[PDB]
């Protein structure tokens, strides 16, 4: 019984199981970000040069 | 679709996007196009590829 | 902290690395992930009484 109310007691029980989906979105999520960055070149389109 | 010299490829959809008088185009984080207005008719169209 | 190491000292070499992006955003996270780890460590390999 202890257990069912020690789960609901904090949300950071499980920190160690939340952090690999959250590190995976994140990484994934600057990926995508970095196309905006032109590298020095006129443009970041590519169909727009 | 070839919006005033803006090449691009997509379907085209109406858009509930609500414009100021001065703007023209939308950009998403990635920095590519998803909004713009025609030319001729101030309607507002959606860009998905 | 990239700015002191490829543009030092410099404004006009800082303003040139924002084109970049956020590459050196990504090394600040990475080198910090691993300082916490080596803390953590010594706490499982003694801190255990």
């Amino acid at each position: 019984g202890k257990i069912q109310d020690s789960l609901s007691s904090t949300p950071s029980a499980l920190g160690k199981l939340q952090d690999v989906v959250n590190q995976n979105a994140q990484a994934l999520n600057t990926l995508v970000k970095q196309l905006s960055s032109n590298f020095g070149a006129i443009s970041s389109v590519l169909n727009d040069i | 679709f070839n919006f005033n010299g803006l090449t691009g490829t997509g379907v085209l959809t109406e858009s509930n996007k609500k414009f100021l008088p001065f703007q023209q185009f939308g950009r998403d984080i990635a920095d590519t196009t998803d909004a713009v207005r025609d030319p001729q008719t101030l309607e507002i169209l959606d860009i998905t590829p | 902290d990239c700015t002191m190491y490829i543009c030092g000292d410099s404004t006009e070499c800082s303003n040139l690395l924002l084109q970049y992006g956020s590459f050196c955003t990504q090394l600040n996270r990475a080198l910090t992930g691993i300082a916490v780890e080596q803390d953590k460590n010594t706490q499982e390999v003694f801190a255990q009484v």
